[PDB]
């Protein structure tokens, strides 16, 4: 919290993500997967 | 009247026909096809998991 | 980060056929009162690496 | 449903 931290800004996908979170309070909900990122496209 | 509109894609397929299943046999140098795999050999048990 | 060893196991594939090129992660976030409960600023971030 | 963090 100490300032404001809360960074997740779009990331481009590339073959093979490693996501490695340290959680003990489990923040982390989901993650979306598409192209346009709005009602134009599917997305997962 | 219900008319079925079949479509192929190239988007994986999820919807196909059911598959039969045979009988247990074992001591038996013969044929079997588990999963696409067509081999011939006695089927016998094993300890190893 | 560990020094020990990873061995993930695969969870489920579930075979969409869609093009996926960007993602975003999806995060939460906690009202308290000690904040305006406001959805700008105002909210308890957690600690998460 | 849309609300965006200042």
């Amino acid at each position: 919290h100490v300032t404001k931290r809360f960074d997740n800004p779009v990331l481009p996908f590339n073959d093979g993500v490693y996501f490695a979170s340290t959680e003990k309070s489990n923040i982390i909900r989901g993650w979306i997967f598409g192209t346009t990122l709005d009602s134009k496209t599917q997305s997962l | 009247v219900v008319v079925l509109s079949f479509e192929l894609l190239h988007a994986p397929a999820t919807v196909c026909g059911p598959k039969k299943s045979t009988n247990l046999v074992k001591n038996k140098c013969v044929n079997f096809n588990f999963n696409g795999l067509t081999g011939t050999g006695v089927l016998t048990e094993s300890n190893k998991k | 980060l560990p020094q020990g060893f990873s061995a993930l196991e695969p969870l489920v594939d579930l075979p969409i056929g869609i093009n996926i090129t960007r993602f975003q992660t999806l995060l939460a976030l906690h009202r308290s009162y000690l904040t305006p409960g406001d959805s700008s600023s105002g909210w308890t971030a957690g600690a998460a690496a | 449903q849309c609300v965006n963090l200042t």
